[PDB]
């Protein structure tokens, strides 16, 4: 998760041969989805985008204290100011190229440097396994091969179904 | 397969195994998320080997995944494409939409897998460019009508719907009639498509496709306009800024 | 993987039985009772 | 497929049907058992009559 | 609490605040099984009407019509089935 | 309430004739509903 | 390893909190590409992951004390190390002279960690 | 901790990099940015690895078991 | 040899064997998309694409279909080669250019 | 198309070779060559690092498992002609040989320095052997290698990574083996500090830009991509080369209508950057040879039914 | 063709057609009568 | 209330592969 | 010389039966210390 509520649960390890690349030739370290944003509006990350790039540029710690900016002194306008002197984009955006097929993708995409923080903690998986004495009926576990239960919930969905045989 | 807190039968259903070499997670096709109510936020699914025949063909002909395009509550889709897919689909589908012989012939080859059970022909079909001279091109609709065309039964008549999208004719501009949806003979003629279209949406293309044709080529139909989208996206991409 | 114990389940042994955690239990031939 | 889930390996080796051993499948059954517990696609044992 | 501000332009510091306070307030089970397990074994007869497992009868029609509702939407789209006769038929 | 409709039934001596899907599911019997509504034979010449 | 951040609240420095790094500075792209970050899932590089991005440890302690049975200042029935009896002497591959192991030594499911 | 000892994308050695670093920053007296360019590091892919590494490891340092302090 | 590296799908693959798919392991975009581009110049090849059925299996699929002159296993070969030598023509280049330099 | 008319436009430039990094242009060839060239670079031209690493001791306060992946990741002066690929279905004893494989050591304990100048916070006056760096990885040669890597050690191509720091009473002893590998199976055995290329620029204008707006529109690219001319007054591009295609123009509304932002389309500007063990040159060249060996070993197979 | 099976458990699925959709009453907007899940409840 | 100080002489610090500052 | 005080950090060894316990300090608390031995570690 970034510094802004945005908290996802790694899907793959992209092989960067496949990733998307940079005009700059970069590979993205993290890529978060576009749709994650306007439902959550957590528009501090798109500053935190421009900022971040612009800070690794000049060599620049940047300032993100609440209350600082204001209507007539926008930090879209601020950071991206500062990305133009250095050379890139002033709206955040970067030319890139698919991993896969080579080309130049559609548009330019959004990229930048954001903090990101790793959350702490597990699956499990079981064929068969201990049962308990009294009821011949799997253990509780995980640490020991734990079954999940076909639970009443799940009886139910099956009388909805009708699926006889696995119920049996 | 199950995801719990397991509140309607959908919550549990029978899904063909694919075995996947180096993975280390289970993978789940989008579509099965609005069945499940999965988030793909790190919630965990069971999988369940049923252990004799009478299970098996159970799990395969009535919890099956497949026939569970409606709901029992009102009849309604429950599986469709998302996000990307529909951004995808607005682009592929505008009158800008062109491709040339090469594009064409490859975005359909990436997305049919006719090396499958829709062996409906053992030959790829296409169509003729709509531009002709001075240099032959193709539309995105023609694109669609030609995914349709490889999937549907070849003794059977193309499908035909009238339809609206969720975009304005406006927004095109003077005279259109982009918000219309046009099929004819199973060729799209007119409009784009949209959460409207192969969404989880009551009376769009692929519920139509689902009337017609039956439930089996639905599910084609859904996975392969997944692949087209998903394809055409990594070769054009995506959309960001602060500038909007 | 031993226990000695519990001979074996199959008279052309007694071949020698340990236990695997999925309880097949398994003697050296290779009954898996 | 929108009707199928990936299996990871790590699953698909420990997971059995019993599978009763028939001439349409004498060949595959064969090819598991001499595959062992520990090679994909394998079998971990064989139940006797 | 009117908030003038927009997400694009900040908040009065003063906007967040407020704006903390909307999005905080927002911050059917038993019915279900009571419902289920006493409807559990009501089910559709091959006479058309509908009974509970002990044979009780409890409608004469599966909805007064034996009509599936998962096979419901096209029929009345008179028009929809007009074209597409031929492959209906 | 287990103990009350079990020390009703067993004052009124009664006979679960095991129609429903609860009792089925205490006693192991296949289901009332579904593939079990109806039988199968086999057509057999000879 | 983790880093300061480009872009801080002055009170970050203010608090000391780099004396307790809590996340790093990734290159994230606000990308619909790989098909599988859908559902605010998401995707990290493979290789950023091999050169050591997030890349982290976790460890636990465990308390051997085999005075769990005896009653009180009781005679001493067990003492770490090794007896004159005969056992595997697979044993010493983890285990040092002493019965305890050697530090160092990969240890998985089932293998000595006492004697 | 310690220095990385490639860029994580660049795959270019950053390693060598760190002591001198430091040396332009106190020494020279040079702003980060001209530093970083002085040592070569041109990406923004390797100048991030440099620029904001936290040598962390010479906090660990000071808790030395081996030696009577 | 090696009889595991392409294979024909015979479930693809015509009678008169003017059309076929083929199925390559371990080869993704790299040969895949070459192979279709120098294919595609052959004025008798009526159809060629290739597709990557999934990212975590090495597979690749290449289908031909000629317009009568060539069978589809002709087409492969042709293009195989016509590839071979358009690197030759890119490595003699290169080494010209730099000995020039 | 045909490949004689490919000979005949197909061209070369090259703007700077160097022992570490090469810009050329390659002109008129089709994206999918060059992206396979650029792909191949980065992922399948062998090269040789560290893979096992031997430890004997290690009471530093860096991990083991750490430290052998630095090792794997300095880069090693060593050329991967002089190896032969590990066969890896044999025993370890028959697995590593004098073909196979290069042996790397190192052995270091830290001390307290007595002559330490009272009152210092530099390590190197206050202890012996408290940094360890690449270059103390001292080259084993084994069997003929005393022979075939007389007239080459190996050595670190950057000599002054630093690997591990201790303090007094620590130790690190380890052997490596190294040996072949590809980028694609670890990004340790890439021989780039990254190998890309971009489209050349293309600026096109739509109708002359004279007076003011000339030097308005001038400064909307980097210096000297934009020349004035004495005379017409008018702009035109001195060369596109230069240009970062910002798209810096496309903001301002004046010029958004007369300018048109594209590539010499094919034309690409090759960047590509060695980690220290071959140049630049070479392992362009070993692409070029690799994609034509795929090619070839290719029509070479008997396609099984 | 459209007709209904014989066999659906019709019981089940409605409990399951009042029960499910009423965990989207869980909460409310701002006659003056009884609401929701407590209506339901009645 | 005072706006965020503009930081002063900020100047281009990134430029295509293949050229540098003084090419400006 | 397998242990070390906790304390004063006198490095020292044991035997059988002996002094769980630092001969200099008395602290009964001591450290492990660990020996030549091969470790082996894939680079990745
Ligand atoms: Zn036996
Ligand atoms: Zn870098
Ligand atoms: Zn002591």
């Amino acid at each position: 998760s970034s510094r802004h509520g945005q908290k996802g649960v790694c899907s793959r390890k992209w092989p960067t041969i496949d990733m998307p690349f940079s005009e700059t030739g970069i590979q993205p370290d993290i890529i978060i989805n576009p749709h994650a944003f306007p439902s959550r509006m957590t528009i501090g990350m798109f500053v935190e985008s421009l900022a971040g790039k612009a800070g690794a540029l000049h060599g620049i710690a940047q300032d993100s204290t609440p209350w600082i900016f204001n209507e007539d002194d926008t930090p879209a306008d601020y950071f991206g100011e500062q990305l133009a002197k250095a050379g890139y984009n002033y709206h955040g955006n970067e030319p890139m190229y698919s991993g896969a097929t080579g080309e130049e993708l559609r548009a330019d995409i959004y990229v930048g440097v954001v903090y990101y923080q790793r959350l702490r903690h597990k699956f499990q998986v079981r064929s068969t396994g201990p049962v308990n004495s009294l009821t011949m009926q799997p253990v509780k576990g995980r640490k020991r091969h734990g079954g999940i239960r076909v639970g009443e919930m799940e009886r139910d969905a099956l009388i909805g179904h009708g699926t006889s045989f696995l119920l049996q | 397969m199950n995801r719990q807190p397991t509140l309607h039968k959908a919550s549990m259903m029978g899904h063909k195994v694919r075995v996947l070499p180096n993975e280390k997670t289970l993978r789940l096709h989008y579509a099965n998320t609005g069945a499940y109510n999965a988030d793909f936020d790190g919630d965990e699914m069971n999988m369940h080997f049923p252990q004799n025949e009478n299970a098996r063909a159970e799990a395969l002909n009535l919890a099956n995944t497949d026939s569970q395009y409606l709901t029992p509550t009102s009849g309604s889709p429950v599986r469709g494409l998302i996000q990307d897919h529909i951004s995808a689909g607005v682009w592929l589908t505008s009158k800008d939409s062109f491709f040339t012989r090469e594009q064409y012939q490859q975005y359909i080859y990436g997305c049919i897998r006719p090396e499958d059970g829709h062996t409906t022909r053992s030959k790829i079909v296409t169509l003729p460019p709509t531009i002709f001279k001075p240099y032959p091109l193709w539309t995105g609709k023609q694109i669609i009508t030609t995914v349709l065309l490889n999937v549907t039964p070849p003794d059977m008549p193309g499908i035909n719907l009238i339809s609206k999208n969720k975009i304005k004719n406006e927004y095109w501009g003077k005279g259109s009639l982009e918000n219309e949806v046009l099929f004819k003979d199973g060729a799209l003629l007119c409009g784009i498509l949209d959460k409207s279209q192969y969404g989880a949406s009551k009376y769009g293309i692929v519920h139509s496709l689902h009337e017609v044709y039956g439930p089996e080529v639905a599910a084609k139909v859904l996975s392969v306009l997944g692949r087209l989208f998903t394809n055409y996206i990594t070769a054009t991409a995506f959309t960001c800024g602060m500038d909007d | 993987t031993f226990i000695r114990g519990p001979i074996c389940g199959t008279d052309n042994c007694p071949s020698r039985l340990w236990r695997i955690i999925d309880g097949r239990r398994t003697c050296q031939y290779g009954h898996v009772m | 497929e929108t009707n199928e889930i990936g299996v990871p390996p790590v699953f698909a080796v420990k997971l059995t049907y019993p599978e009763p051993v028939t001439a349409y499948n004498i060949a595959e059954l064969r090819q598991a058992v001499i595959n062992g517990p520990d090679k994909w696609p394998g079998a971990t044992q064989i139940q006797n009559e | 609490g009117y908030v003038k501000g927009r997400f694009y332009s900040g908040i009065k510091p003063q906007e967040y605040y407020f704006h903390c306070m909307a999005g905080r307030e927002g911050l059917s089970g038993y019915l279900q099984r009571c419902l289920t397990k006493q409807l559990e074994g009501v089910h559709v007869s091959y006479d058309n009407s509908i009974r509970d497992a002990d044979g009780t009868l409890v409608q004469f029609m599966y909805g007064g019509d034996a009509i599936d509702i998962t096979k419901e939407s096209h029929m009345t789209q008179f028009e929809f089935c007009l074209d597409n006769y031929y492959a209906l038929l | 309430t287990t103990c009350q409709f079990l020390t009703k039934a067993v004052l009124d001596n009664e006979r679960e004739q095991l129609d429903s899907p609860s009792a089925r599911i205490v006693v192991g019997k296949l289901n009332n509903v579904g593939t079990g509504s109806f039988d199968v034979l086999a057509k057999v010449p000879n | 390893t983790g880093q300061t951040p480009i872009v801080k609240a002055n009170l970050y420095d203010d608090y000391g909190m780099d004396n307790f790094p809590n996340g790093f500075n990734a290159v994230v792209a606000v990308i619909s590409y790989t098909g599988y970050d859908m559902d605010d899932a998401m995707i990290i590089n493979k290789s950023a992951d091999e050169r050591g991005f997030g890349y982290g440890t976790m460890y636990k302690t465990e308390k051997v004390d085999l005075a769990l049975n005896r009653n009180r200042g009781d005679p001493i029935t067990q003492h770490f190390g090794f007896g004159n009896d005969e056992w595997p002497k697979e044993w010493l591959e983890k285990l040092d002279e002493d019965g305890l192991p050697y530090i160092g030594t990969y240890v998985e499911e089932g293998d000595p960690i006492c004697a | 901790m310690i220095v990385p000892v490639r860029c994580f994308s660049c795959g270019k050695v950053v390693g060598d990099k760190w002591e001198s670093y430091l040396n332009l920053l106190q020494e020279d007296e040079l702003d980060e940015g001209t530093a970083l360019s002085r040592l070569g590091l041109k990406r923004y892919c390797c100048r991030r690895m440099i620029l904001t590494h936290v040598d962390l490891i010479e906090k660990f340092l000071r808790y030395n078991p081996l030696e009577k302090r | 040899p090696d009889r595991e590296k392409i294979k024909l799908l015979t479930q693809a693959t015509s009678e008169d064997g003017t059309s076929a798919s083929f199925q390559i392991v371990e080869e993704d975009h790299t040969l895949g998309n070459a192979l279709r581009y120098v294919i595609m110049k052959n004025p008798d090849v009526e159809f060629c694409g290739y597709s990557i059925p999934h990212p975590s299996e090495n597979l690749l699929n290449i289908r031909i279909q000629t317009y009568g002159e060539t069978t589809a296993v002709d087409a492969l070969q042709k293009g195989l080669k016509d590839l071979m030598d358009l690197c030759d023509v890119v490595e003699s280049k290169f080494t010209e250019k730099i000995k020039s330099m | 198309w045909n490949v004689e008319k490919f000979k005949k436009d197909f061209e070369v430039n090259i703007s700077s070779l160097d022992a570490r990094e090469a810009n050329f242009d390659l002109i008129n060839i089709d994206t999918s060559i060059a992206n396979a060239f650029r792909r191949i670079m980065i992922s399948e031209v062998p090269s040789v690092a560290a893979e096992y690493v031997y430890f004997f001791n290690n009471t530093s306060v860096i991990q083991d498992e750490v430290l052998a992946h630095r090792i794997g990741l300095v880069p090693l002066k060593v050329d991967p002609d002089m190896l032969t690929w590990v066969d890896s279905n044999l025993p370890d004893d028959e697995k590593f040989t004098d073909e196979n494989t290069i042996v790397l050591s190192l052995n270091v304990k830290c001390t307290r320095n007595p002559d330490a100048p009272k009152g210092s916070t530099d390590p190197k006056e206050l202890y012996n052997n408290a940094h360890v760096y690449a270059r103390d990885l001292k080259f084993e040669p084994q069997g003929r290698q005393s022979t075939t890597f007389a007239d080459c050690p190996v050595v670190p191509a950057d000599p002054d990574i630093l690997l591990a720091k201790l303090r007094p009473g620590q130790e690190i002893s380890l052997k490596a083996h190294c040996i072949l590998g590809i980028g694609g199976d670890h990004a340790k055995f890439s021989p780039v500090s990254t190998a890309s290329y971009r489209l050349l620029p293309q600026i096109n204008i739509l109708q002359p830009i004279k007076g003011e707006s000339a030097r308005r529109f001038q400064k909307c690219f980097p210096p000297g991509v934009i020349g004035i001319d004495e005379g017409s007054d008018e702009a035109y591009v001195k060369d596109a080369r230069k240009d970062t295609v910002s798209r810096e123009v496309l903001r301002y509304e004046e010029f958004a209508d007369k300018v048109k932002l594209g590539r010499v389309r094919n034309h690409f500007i090759f960047n590509v950057e060695s980690a220290g063990a071959m140049t630049p040159e070479e392992i362009f060249f070993k692409s070029v040879r690799i994609l034509k060996n795929k090619a070839e070993y290719l029509k070479n197979c008997p396609i099984t039914q | 063709r459209s007709l209904i099976n014989p066999g659906e458990a019709v019981g089940i699925i409605a409990s399951q057609s009042v029960g499910e959709p009423s965990t989207q009453m869980t909460l409310n907007t701002f006659a003056n009568v009884t609401l929701g899940i407590p209506r339901l409840r009645e | 209330r005072k706006d965020v100080p503009k930081v002063e002489g900020l100047k281009l610090e990134h430029f295509a592969t293949g050229y540098d500052a003084e090419d400006f | 010389l397998k242990y070390i005080c906790a304390e004063c950090s006198s490095k020292l060894s044991l035997s059988r039966t002996d002094a769980v316990r630092c001969k200099d300090c008395g602290h009964r608390i001591l450290l492990k210390a660990r020996t030549k031995r091969l470790v082996q570690f894939e680079a990745r």
